[PDB]
């Protein structure tokens, strides 16, 4: 092992999984389900088939309000499904009997699609799994119907939109999480770009979950952008842990203790106390009526901080099942308990300046929306390096209905594809459980 | 080698200039001095320049495509890649710029061929150049009143022709005399002048000239007649689509 | 009857048309031109002031050894020198370009679900009206909120302004109609009913920005312009908090849900933002040209309006500009729109249709292609052959390629009333026209000619698309002149033929039929005559904060 | 098997090694080695220690021509290069052992290194490879040095360049093959964006080994975004096989026999001798004097026709040993191949197009430039889907000095490193082996 630290893992409900695993096992590098969820992610289509057939029985195609009068074709595409999947995976998979998925779903008008990995092996990115799924389909579709030379390019445009006039699949009738590399911000920021609503809708708003695969998400780019390299790794693992895998059930235990009747600064209160419990930080020095604490480990520190900030969130939000607090709730937890102790906030302050961009982006005339419209690669949130993302999640999830731009809004075919993958919806399951099985090969 | 469709005096014509079997009727005697002027990239008796060293000098990887492929004797000596240029006007000139093209590399070895609707080009190592020029201007791919040789300002492909025949040069670098009825070319072909012009003989007559044209015009052998020719057009469009759009 | 073309070339020149020899070198040079001879005088001027030499004409090679000659402009009596139809010269042209880059359309229709669903508000065609009022306060850049505003000056931004239109005649009625583009009034009867019922009971905004301001920044400002101040006029309006959650709602639909942008923006090896040239689709290019509502008994005025619009915008600005620059790309479009040509041409192939097919009646198949297209190709190059002073007109191989392929293209779509075989019909012209003459164009001008005939059907990634769809954008078409505004043409020719009342998306063809506009897209080929004459007034000049 | 195809396969002398290897054992999606190129290429970066040095010594970071006075560093890294790579290579590598490589070149003035394969395992795309290396070396350097804080974001400055303010690495001192995922021109595009001088320079000038790592990575790019899919996927395999893996011999044959005299036309003529000999063209009727070819495999026509393509590229070029005239190759074998057959031209007309772009833009006011510098992703050369490329790299390799931006000026860092990896640098016998091994799995 890089590091010593060990910590205790539990399920959503709170208790004892696993205890003394060491951080590692579940780091992005190390922990096989974070693997598996990366990967499975990188390779999901969903295919919209109900939608592909009214685009092209209305000639409705190429983006919003777009038709071309005399091209409309009549096909009864969901009314084959099981014809056209059959004849997409052949062409989609690379051997018989490989990890290739193509199944059907909400009665053959959507399907769940898996590109094998084979094709990302010899790739240099994710953007052959809507590629190659595209044309599968459009060729199935084709020989389906024996659609002629002269129509068949309506096929295509219902399927894959304006590209590539549009740079984007503008119009397009299949969708992924990722989107696509040229609106990454910057090198590495894939997957960042991940709107905070597909990642509730997948996990089906439960907040712990979508906490979790927000951070393994937002922790897991840190990684491919080479923040959590080196001097910042330990503080990166330590994150993902306490704020996004309830670690030492310390997020759960918050919760519990300010969840009838608490407030952003109790938790605040009991957070401070638990690290000074627990030796990570001491009183350094008293000015008058007034403690200032210190700390000889940073990284653990931010990560308490980070476990008290994703439970202040649970609390604000949770208590009003508003979501859109929020971006108060990043700023002042962090704001408070700077001067609550004399130490940095979350992130170094970094939580605290994603918050007041985010808290204007969200009530103001000149950007951004509501927040689940947000994501790490959105340029509002992509300042904190990964600890200020997975409270919005788990504040969507906690929304009972004051939000316009809602999951059920923005993200319904993702839901329903994505939300059948085990992994994805109860990601805190698997990656604990994977941590567990690899805590003596650390 | 078949080269191209058609029962047209045009499609023989387009034939015979890519067909390196067929000898070029030698219309004019241009000596290798005044090629070098009309080119106009060095001086008579001036050493040829050099962008690289010999081959034998730059040390050139082991490669057996290069032990297969035989350099000409420009790249051998590393001589500068110069050009030749011509305008063919639409009046029956009797090389046209994608018959150029299409011949020069069935003919030529080592050949950069550029085609444009005003002017097509030739780009290869200076003395192999040299030669090629001399083909180039004492054949029948050259007539002095319906051809110039233009390294710029190319303009009258399209262009009526003057009364004497001649095709318009904005620059002038091609003198009808009507006193001797030999063309004579006073510039070289960027346009600077030459202390002592080239005669380039007499322009080929009318007949003579719809005889060896490769443009197929209404007022001659028109396209359309050539029904073969049209065919394979259209039969290479059918095909292009059709595997475009699925090739198994 | 005479060929069109024949009254601009008994203009230009000396001899009549058939002549095959004409007199050169003897005409002065530049001083045969007016307009040369202006421009000798202006660069003295110009060097004498700055102290730094200009234009002038003893560099490089000595024009006017030839006719520098004067253009018709098609559809016009008006015969201008080219240089008055290069873009730079030409304020309608620059207006035409203005008046597309400052619009966007803007949705109302999640604005009044989150006044009614979140606010719990009502809307009403009299909220609406006092929406308007205050948006058009607004819009050009006035304040409505806060103390100790500073704005900008109403007469500089006095072509900005909001307007909508809705589907719903009984809506549409009962907002003020100063503020309403009226569907009814605008389009004749059977378009009129097709638009509505496209838009239904949507509600859209018609949003221009200043031009003075699209001029100083670029086409990526226009939304947000917009929304800033569809966003106060929201406040202002309806009363809700200056800044509350919903406020956001609000911004993310005026800026990304329910906006129509003119053009999508572009890759970084030609990277701009929205709203410029390149990404505006041809079948958006078909339905900002108005032709289709004023010459709709006649498909080839129709379709050649939309190629003027298009060899304009997309040779003269887009690639002789934004993607080039200099002297530029000016008669390489004005083949496109002059000398009646390209109309001789298309008007030759719509009754070669009528007569064999009928209009939009033959089969959709590549045999009618092979008859079409070869049938009106050969026409056309039969007229540079029979007619030297045309061919001296259209002095440039790819002019004419562009103009012949055109009539070809336009003309298979008139016949199968689908613009795919139209674009096939494109091609097929290209590949007979470089065998007939032993020529095409420039010397990169047939790339995506010859990609062309099998990316035509294709269904690939980056190949497959409908024409309507395509635009300077798609791959093959990034880089060449004489093709995009063509190819608007062709997308436009068989909606024109059919009748249809847009092309590619209905609410672009209503948000330009509106006379509140500085250019005028009802007649486009007018108003670069005019332009070119030095009468037409552009919006945005800066004279009244500026020295007199 | 999927195809029956099957060919012989040579080595780069016209030796025969394999007999009769299933056509899809050369598939990008099958053979191992092509695996291990692609992945080898994704990973790899090039370091410039002495670049690094003096842009501190000078102050000159953040792109050509700047300057920030004050600011210069005096390190000597060259000298500690030994200490700086294996302080690096901890950082890089995931565990110890594993497949980082981290090696010194020049005498520590450049650094081969290879970011390990694991990362890229939870990765979506390639940036991990620079920028896990950046902030390894900016980390080691601080440290070998004890570069104060306050000097530090100068390490960064002299690594990395102008980064995130420029989109690109504006002015850094590291290097790899592959440009930034923001620069495609389309998703899928990415083995495209690698320039054809970086391929010739890793090749050593090698001419049938520049080609075949071309057609490589243009093929394997045809895979990723879809084109080489259902109805296309034999037409890229057989393009792959028989223009740059010199299948049958037929591209080495066509060279022998008209490399002593020969032109683009006495190439095309052997061409189509052979293809009728082989049974793959043959006369469907007869014009005047004229026979019309057929054919009812337009895959295996177009396979044998790029082949004639590229030889015709080395003969022409080779002839003038000089690159520029590749774009009239590319241009009239296609034109005149029509005209003597009437069947379609390589990739059915998309080669003659790219040929027309590629010939204006090298010879031309408007853009592009001389052949080294186009690439699969560049605008002017993207048309044709793979098999226009490969011939600018032969071209290229055979240019005996007559390019302003050879190889030697625009690649001369990336030789430097990439030219050290054996399968970079003679890829073809590792496809050819890795095709013998697999042979009885297709
Ligand atoms: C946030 C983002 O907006 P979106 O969330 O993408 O709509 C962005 N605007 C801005 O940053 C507005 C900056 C200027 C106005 C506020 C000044 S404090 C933009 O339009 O690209
Ligand atoms: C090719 C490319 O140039 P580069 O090779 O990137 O310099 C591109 N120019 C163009 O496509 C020029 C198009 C307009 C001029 C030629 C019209 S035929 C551009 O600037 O982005
Ligand atoms: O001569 S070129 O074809 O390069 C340019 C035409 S503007
Ligand atoms: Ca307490
Ligand atoms: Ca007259
Ligand atoms: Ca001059
Ligand atoms: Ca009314
Ligand atoms: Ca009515
Ligand atoms: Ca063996
Ligand atoms: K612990
Ligand atoms: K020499
Ligand atoms: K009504």
């Amino acid at each position: 092992a890089k590091f010593e630290d060990k910590v205790d893992l539990y399920d959503d409900r709170g208790n004892l999984v696993e205890e003394q695993v060491p951080l590692e096992a579940l780091s992005p590098l190390r922990n096989p389900a974070i693997k598996s969820i990366v990967q499975g992610i990188k390779r999901t289509v969903a295919v919209n088939l109900e939608g592909i057939e009214n685009a092209l029985k209305t000639a409705k195609v190429g983006g919003p309000a777009c038709k071309i009068m005399g091209r409309e074709l009549d096909l009864d595409i969901v009314g084959n499904a099981e014809s056209i999947a059959a004849a997409a995976k052949e062409m989609i998979q690379v051997t018989e009997d490989d990890d290739t998925k193509v199944e059907l779903l909400g009665g053959g008008k959507r399907a769940l699609v898996q590109v094998p990995s084979a094709r990302f092996d010899v790739a240099a990115e994710y953007s052959a799994a809507p590629l190659v799924t595209a044309t599968a389909f459009v060729q199935a579709i084709i020989n389906e119907f024996d659609v002629s030379m002269y129509d068949a390019n309506m096929v295509k445009a219902a399927v894959l939109g304006r590209y590539p006039q549009s740079v984007e699949y503008m119009g397009a009738n299949i969708a992924t999480m990722l989107d696509i590399p040229q609106k990454l911000e910057g090198p590495g920021y894939a997957l960042r770009n991940i709107m905070v609503n597909h990642v509730v809708a997948t996990t089906l708003k439960n907040t712990l979950q979508a906490a979790a695969l927000s951070t393994i998400l937002e922790q897991t780019a840190m990684f491919e952008m080479g923040d959590a390299v080196g001097a910042f790794e330990r503080m990166h693992l330590l994150g993902l842990a306490y704020q996004g895998m309830n670690a030492d059930n310390l997020v759960f235990d918050l919760v519990k203790a300010n969840g009838k009747e608490g407030t952003v600064g109790s938790v605040i209160a009991d957070l401070v106390e638990r690290a000074l419990e627990d030796g990570v930080i001491k009183v350094e020095k008293e000015l008058t009526d007034y403690k200032v604490y210190g700390t000889d480990d940073l990284a653990m520190w931010n990560a308490y901080a980070a476990a008290g900030l994703m439970a202040a969130t649970m609390v604000n939000q949770g208590a009003a099942r508003a979501a859109q607090g929020v971006s108060s709730t990043l700023l002042y937890y962090n704001d408070l308990i700077e001067f609550e102790t004399g130490l940095p906030s979350v992130d170094f302050g970094k939580v605290e300046g994603t918050a007041v961009g985010f808290s204007f982006f969200s009530h103001s005339i000149y950007g951004g929306g509501g927040p689940g419209i947000f994501n790490g690669n959105h340029i509002v949130t992509r300042h904190s390096k990964g600890f200020a993302i997975p409270c919005v999640a788990a504040a969507m999830a906690l929304d009972a209905g004051t939000q316009m731009f809602s999951p059920e809004a923005t993200s319904g075919l993702i839901k329903e594809v994505f939300s059948q993958v085990d992994e994805f919806r109860e990601p805190l399951k698997y990656v604990v459980e994977a941590a567990a099985e690899i805590k003596n090969e650390i | 080698a078949q080269y191209y469709p058609g029962t047209s005096k045009v499609a023989q014509n387009r034939r015979n200039f890519c067909n390196p079997e067929y000898e070029l009727e030698k219309l004019r005697e241009i000596s290798d001095e005044d090629v070098v002027k009309i080119l106009g990239h060095r001086a008579p008796g001036e050493e040829y320049p050099s962008v690289h060293p010999p081959l034998e000098e730059m040390d050139e990887p082991e490669d057996a495509i290069r032990e297969m492929v035989e350099p000409i004797d420009g790249a051998k000596a590393g001589d500068r890649v110069r050009y030749i240029q011509f305008t063919d006007s639409m009046y029956f000139a009797p090389a046209q710029p994608y018959v150029r093209s299409r011949a020069y590399l069935c003919r030529y070895r080592g050949a950069d061929a550029g085609t444009l609707s005003g002017r097509q080009i030739i780009e290869t190592r200076e003395r192999d150049l040299e030669k090629v020029s001399k083909e180039l201007l004492e054949t029948e791919f050259f007539d002095p009143a319906r051809s110039g040789v233009r390294g710029k300002s190319v303009h009258g492909h399209s262009l009526r022709l003057d009364e004497d025949g001649m095709m318009f040069d904005m620059l002038r670098r091609q003198i009808y005399n009507k006193d001797t009825g030999k063309v004579e070319m006073v510039k070289n072909q960027i346009g600077d002048e030459l202390d002592e012009p080239v005669d380039l003989g007499e322009p080929l007559d009318e007949e003579t000239l719809m005889d060896k044209t490769t443009i197929y015009r209404v007022d001659g052998e028109a396209y359309r007649d050539d029904v073969e020719a049209v065919e394979i057009m259209q039969r290479i469009h059918v095909l292009r689509s059709q595997g475009g759009y699925n090739p198994e | 009857a005479d060929k069109l073309f024949i009254n601009a070339l008994k203009k230009k020149f000396e001899e009549s048309p058939e002549e095959k020899k004409t007199t050169f070198y003897t005409l002065g040079g530049w001083k045969q031109s007016e307009r040369k001879t202006e421009f000798v005088n202006a660069g003295k001027e110009v060097a004498e002031k700055r102290g730094i030499p200009q234009y002038n004409p003893d560099i490089g090679t000595p024009l006017g050894q030839r006719v520098l000659m004067p253009y018709q402009v098609s559809t016009t009596d008006t015969y201008v020198e080219g240089d008055d139809l290069h873009f730079v010269n030409n304020a309608a042209m620059q207006q035409l370009w203005d008046d597309i880059r400052r619009t966007v359309i803007v949705g109302l229709n999640h604005a009044h679900a989150v006044i009614e669903k979140r606010l719990g508000k009502e809307v009403t065609p009299e909220t609406i009206t006092h929406y308007l009022e205050t948006v058009n306060h607004a819009m050009p850049g006035a304040a409505v909120v806060q103390e100790h505003m500073v704005e900008t000056h109403p007469a500089l931004v006095a072509d900005s302004y909001v307007k909508v239109f809705t589907g719903n005649d009984e809506i549409a009625d009962e907002i003020d109609p100063a503020f309403v583009i009226d569907i009814n009034k605008q389009f004749p009867e059977d378009q009129a009913e097709t638009l509505k019922a496209e838009v239904g009971d949507g509600i859209w905004q018609v949003v221009r920005i200043p031009t003075i301001v699209s001029r100083t920044c670029d086409g990526a400002t226009t939304s947000r312009w917009s929304a800033m101040q569809i966003g106060m006029s929201m406040i202002s309006a309806y009363k809700q908090a200056a800044g509350e959650a919903a406020t956001g709602d609000f911004a993310y639909a005026a800026k990304h849900a329910e906006v129509i942008h003119m053009g999508t923006y572009l890759p970084v090896r030609r990277a701009r933002g929205e709203n410029e040239p390149g990404g505006v689709p041809f079948g958006y290019l078909a339905d900002i040209c108005q032709s289709s509502r004023v010459n709709y008994d006649d498909p080839v005025r129709v379709s050649l309006d939309v190629v003027a619009t298009g060899a304009m915008l997309y040779d003269q600005i887009w690639l002789g500009s934004y993607m080039s620059g200099g002297v530029g790309f000016t008669q390489y479009a004005t083949a496109a729109y002059t000398d009646n040509i390209l109309d001789d041409f298309t008007y030759f192939g719509k009754e070669y249709v009528e007569d064999k097919y009928g209009l939009c009646e033959a089969p959709n198949t590549m045999d009618t292609v092979l008859d079409i297209a070869t049938e009106v190709t050969f026409y056309g190059l039969e007229q540079y052959e029979e007619y030297p002073a045309l061919l001296e007109d259209q002095f440039g191989g790819s002019q004419r390629a562009a103009v012949v392929a055109a009539a070809a293209g336009c003309s298979t779509a008139f016949a199968t009333g689908n613009a795919q075989t139209g674009l096939s019909g494109w091609y097929l012209s290209m590949y007979l026209h470089k065998e007939q003459h032993s020529r095409l164009g420039f010397y990169g001008y047939d790339l995506q000619d010859q990609c062309g005939a099998s990316n035509v059907f294709s269904i690939r990634g980056d190949e497959g698309l409908p024409l309507e769809l395509r635009g300077p954008n798609y791959p093959n078409y990034a880089m060449n002149v004489g093709h995009q505004g063509e190819y608007a043409g062709i997308s436009q020719a068989p909606h024109a033929a059919r009748g249809d009342a847009f092309v590619f998306n209905p609410l672009v063809k209503i948000a330009f039929a509106d006379d509140n506009l500085v250019f005028d897209f009802t007649n486009v080929r007018g108003e670069f005559a005019k332009g070119a004459l030095r009468e037409f007034e552009p919006a945005g000049e800066r004279a009244l904060i500026t020295p007199a």
